[PDB]
C-alpha cells in the first residue's frame, strides 16, 4: 500500500512562487530517494532534481537550478518543490516519483502529479459561436472560447443527443481556454430538425444556447 | 546534454513479441546508464516496469524484460496483451542527471482499425464580427490512436496558429482529437484555399475550405 499523494490541481498568478507538495505513506521515506519531473502534455518528461530525505542532499537538472527549489520534511514524510518567478510557460504537471537507490534502480512508485495553471485571467465566461458546414450523416459543432476558469459542460438538444457527441479537451490559448463539441446528425434531421448547442460554464454561472443554422 | 531517442509508436496484435527501442546521442547504451523503462496509462499514471537495465519492479508482469542489445536499451514484451497499449519511456543516467526519452506510443490491436472522420469548418460570422477567424479541424473514431495534422493555406504549408489537442480517448476506445488554426478577421479575407491534412496509418485524408 506505498503511496504518493500530491494534490491535483493549483492555480497560481505569474510572478508569484508554489509549493507543490508530495507526501508519501506506506513505506520507510528514509530508504528511498524522491525525484521530481515535469511533463508537458506533448512534450516528454523532463527531469527536474532529486532529493535524498535522510540528509536533504539534491542534485538538479541544470536547466532548473533556478526555477526548483526541493526540501524535505522527514517527520511528516513529505516532499516538496518550490518553483520561483512562474510565468504562463510554467503551466504542466508536475509529478513526484520515488527511486529504490540502495535496491534495484527504478522508478517504482509515481503521484499522480499537481496540474499546475499559472494564469492572469478571471473567471470569463466563454463565447460559443456555431459551427456549421460549408458545402447521409453531417457533423455540426460548437466552439467554445475563451473562457475561465475550466470547466464548461457542453450538450446537444438540451441532452436528447447523446450519441455521437464528441467534446474535445481544451486549450490554453493566452490565459483562457478554448473547446470545441461536435455532433454528426442524419442527413435528414438538420437542417430540417433544429440542433441547438448548450454550454454552462459554473465559475462564471452562464448558461448559452446556441442553434446550428446553415451558413 | 545528451539525447535519448525512442521510436514513436508501434502497433502490435494481442500474443505478439514487441520490442521498444531506447538510443543515446552520446555513444552506446551501457549498464552504467541503468535504463529504466516507465509506463504512462490514460489519466496520467506512471508506473515504472523495469530498473537498472534488467530488474523488473514487484508487480510489473514477467511479459516485459529489458535488455541491451547492440548499443541501446530495449523493452520486449513477450505475449503483448491489450493492457499493454500505452505509453512507453526510457530514462538513462549520466553521472549526475537523468534524460528521459520522447516516449513510444504502444497500440495492441484491441480491435480493428479505424480511419479517421475529419471535418473542417470555416469562421462563423459571429466570429469574423470579432475581427477573428479560426477553422476549427475535428478528427474522431480513429484508431490506432496517432495522428499527423497539417494544414495548409492557400498551398502552403502553415506553421504557426495551429494548435492540436492530445489524442483523446473515446467510450467505443477509438481516438479523437481536434486541431485549430486562428487567423485575424484580415487575414481570413486575404488567402482563399484553406486545408487540413490528416494522416493515419498510412493514408492521407484532406478536408479543404473555400472562402
Amino acid at each position: 500500500q506505498v503511496q504518493l499523494q500530491q494534490p491535483g490541481a493549483e492555480l497560481v498568478k505569474p510572478g508569484a512562487s508554489v509549493k507543490l507538495s508530495c507526501k508519501a505513506s506506506g513505506y520507510t521515506f528514509t530508504s528511498y530517494w524522491m525525484h521530481w519531473v515535469k511533463q508537458r502534455p506533448g512534450r516528454g518528461l523532463e527531469w527536474i532534481g532529486r532529493i535524498d530525505p535522510n540528509s536533504g542532499g539534491t542534485k538538479y537538472n541544470e536547466k532548473f537550478k533556478s526555477k526548483a527549489t526541493l526540501t524535505v520534511d522527514k517527520p511528516s514524510s513529505t516532499a516538496y518543490m518550490q518553483l520561483s518567478s512562474l510565468t504562463s510557460e510554467d503551466s504542466a504537471v508536475y509529478y513526484c516519483a520515488r527511486y529504490d537507490y540502495y535496491g534495484s534502480s527504478y522508478f517504482d512508485y509515481w503521484g499522480q502529479g499537481t496540474t499546475l495553471t499559472v494564469s492572469s485571467a478571471k473567471t470569463t465566461p466563454p463565447s460559443v459561436y456555431p459551427l456549421a458546414p460549408g458545402s447521409s450523416m453531417v457533423t455540426l459543432g460548437c466552439l467554445v472560447k475563451g473562457y475561465f476558469p475550466e470547466p464548461v459542460t457542453v450538450t446537444w438538444n438540451s441532452g436528447s443527443l447523446s450519441s455521437g457527441v464528441h467534446t474535445f479537451p481544451a486549450v490554453l490559448q493566452s490565459d483562457l481556454y478554448t473547446l470545441s463539441s461536435s455532433v454528426t446528425v442524419p442527413s435528414s434531421p438538420w437542417p430540417s430538425e433544429t440542433v441547438t448547442c448548450n454550454v454552462a460554464h459554473p465559475a462564471s454561472s452562464t448558461k448559452v444556447d446556441k442553434k446550428i443554422v446553415p451558413r | 546534454q545528451a539525447v535519448v531517442t525512442q521510436e514513436s509508436a508501434l502497433t502490435t496484435s494481442p500474443g505478439e513479441t514487441v520490442t521498444l527501442t531506447c538510443r543515446s546521442s552520446t555513444g552506446a547504451v551501457t549498464t552504467s546508464n541503468y535504463a529504466n523503462w516507465v509506463q504512462e496509462k490514460p489519466d496520467h499514471l506512471f508506473t515504472g516496469l523495469i530498473g537498472g537495465t534488467n530488474n523488473r519492479a514487484p508487480g510489473v508482469p514477467a511479459r516485459f524484460s529489458g535488455s541491451l542489445i547492440g548499443d541501446k536499451a530495449a523493452l520486449t514484451i513477450t505475449g503483448a496483451q491489450t493492457e499493454d497499449e500505452a505509453i512507453y519511456f526510457c530514462a538513462l543516467w549520466y553521472s549526475n542527471h537523468w534524460v528521459f526519452g520522447g516516449g513510444t506510443k504502444l497500440t495492441v490491436l484491441g480491435q480493428p482499425k479505424s480511419s479517421p472522420s475529419v471535418t473542417l469548418f470555416p469562421p462563423s460570422s459571429e466570429e469574423l464580427e470579432t475581427n477573428k477567424a479560426t477553422l476549427v479541424c475535428t478528427i474522431t473514431d480513429f484508431y490506432p490512436g496517432v495522428v499527423t495534422v497539417d494544414w495548409k493555406v492557400d498551398g502552403t504549408p502553415v506553421t504557426q496558429g495551429m494548435e492540436t489537442t492530445q489524442p483523446s480517448k473515446q467510450s467505443n476506445n477509438k481516438y479523437m482529437a481536434s486541431s485549430y488554426l486562428t487567423l485575424t478577421a484580415r487575414a481570413w479575407e486575404r488567402h482563399s484555399s484553406y486545408s487540413c491534412q490528416v494522416t493515419h496509418e498510412g493514408h492521407t485524408v484532406e478536408k479543404s475550405l473555400s472562402r
